[PDB]
């Protein structure tokens, strides 16, 4: 019924949701594309039962190093991460060099 | 690797089904053998009757939403005339039910 | 990838395929075929036996 | 009776649910799309049962 | 990787390959909803008969 | 939803502002060029918000 | 959490989501209107019998 | 059937911008602790003051 | 309506110049015989070779 | 369509003479063979050194 429908329409509209994002993104500097993956559901029967969303993956392909001439500006080239730290003590991860 | 070598981590194995559509989808976008299904009959990517796998690309829904959007139009209009059968159905009984 | 290093999909099924054995690492043409893994060990130094 | 038409009714249903599910699924990368077959019933009679 | 110095990464978001794919999606949408549609018909017409 | 867009959209008016000002003191003495830095914004979901 | 110094927070609520849901509780309700009605109709027999 | 209960998605949404003094944001779990005038206590999210 | 079938031209066209060597074009009927990996026997006009 | 690959014009360029002495062309075929501070082994053409 309803299940078929409802279910690929959130689907949908997520999709739009992160198009979204990536055009309110296409500006920040240390900012990576995301995409959703999807997968449909099935009952012992042999009718199907709509689509779940799977999950929104990354793009890690590096992108273009744009200079500022700043010192504290630095930029990585391949595989690696920025390890950052907050007050707490709580540990991050992060690829933005515009350090301060 | 860093000594100017390679290892070899595996070979991807296909799966080539003489007979198909007994194929039981389950839920997640996978396929399980069943009976009269066929054997798995295992195979190499290269040779034989399997196909080249293209790097970095990924297969497409395999739906054309303009054959489905007039099949949709006209499985309701069956489905009203059902209706209108199973609505004469019950008229039908309606009738000699009362009288 | 993953944690265990393995060829996985977006739902944890193990990707199989056919195994490699021997020195240097070869494949096998009618084995079973087992999960494949990416380890992050080393190689180790093989001696020259023929030139 | 409802036998005639009922089930017919079912079939629609799922004729109908069949192409719902391909609707969902056009934006999975491993998809295949699905249609459903059917099959006339016989009794002893030379009617048809649904 | 190494480090550059005096430099930054891009957001690697290309416009011309986005807004393409959002047509795609609205329309999709679009033809999700529809489905509703006849569903809707078929409960009004399922309650109706 | 409106959220990621209109924050977006009011955030690159500021980008543009930015670029504005600059044009405008391109000509002043004691004078420091301005950037915007941006960051994005998460939720508890796996989802954006802008 | 943390704090930042001139802000609000939204309402974290969505139409696109929340107008179907109410179109299957206008259908789901129906079909409740059914039994009810199938549920009475029947009785209405048994008394004028 | 029934109502287990009526319950709150609690995952917090956008935080705007709106460039006035007294407004606070909360970014992740935490509430604030106002009072009544009679001397009773409540707690809630806007960021609303003055 | 059918669809009778799929019509290819086999009009000859123009003859771009790139400077290679390991490249032909063919100027008339006529095509290049491929086989690949284990056998079959394609048949193809492009001139870019490997 | 699909991008069977970007190909490259491997003929040589124009020899100019810079007046330095850490730098050499090569008039035919042949690649400049660079070791990286990973251990990684690499091929270039232009000979410019330090």
């Amino acid at each position: 019924s309803f299940s078929q429908a409802v279910s690929g329409l959130n689907a949908a509209a997520t999709n739009l949701d992160v198009i979204g994002n990536n055009i309110a993104n296409s500006a920040t500097y240390g900012f990576k594309s995301g995409t959703a993956s999807f997968a449909d559901m099935f009952a012992g029967s042999k009718v199907g039962l709509g689509v779940k969303v799977a999950g929104i993956t990354q793009d890690f392909t590096d992108g273009t190093t744009t200079n500022t001439g700043r010192g504290l500006d630095v930029a990585i080239s391949q595989n690696g991460f920025f390890r950052l730290v907050d007050s707490n003590g709580s540990v991050f991860y992060s690829r933005n060099g515009q350090f301060k | 690797y860093s000594n100017e070598q390679e290892q070899v981590l595996g070979q991807i194995v296909l799966a080539n089904f003489a007979n198909n559509e007994g194929l039981a989808s389950q839920g997640d976008n996978v396929w399980a053998a069943t009976q009269a299904s066929g054997v798995a009959l295992l195979g190499t990517a290269g040779s034989g009757n399997f196909g080249k796998l293209t790097n970095g690309a990924l297969e497409a829904s395999n739906v054309d939403l303009s054959k489905e959007l007039v099949n949709m139009i006209v499985a309701q209009r069956n489905y009203q005339s059902n209706a209108q059968t199973i609505k004469t159905q019950d008229q039908i009984l309606n009738t000699l039910v009362n009288l | 990838l993953d944690e265990n290093r393995n060829l996985v999909n977006m739902q944890g099924m193990q990707l199989t395929g056919y195994p490699a054995t021997g020195t240097p690492p070869t494949i096998q043409q009618g084995a079973n075929p087992a999960p494949i893994t990416i380890p992050n060990t080393l190689m180790a130094a093989k001696s020259t036996t023929t030139a």
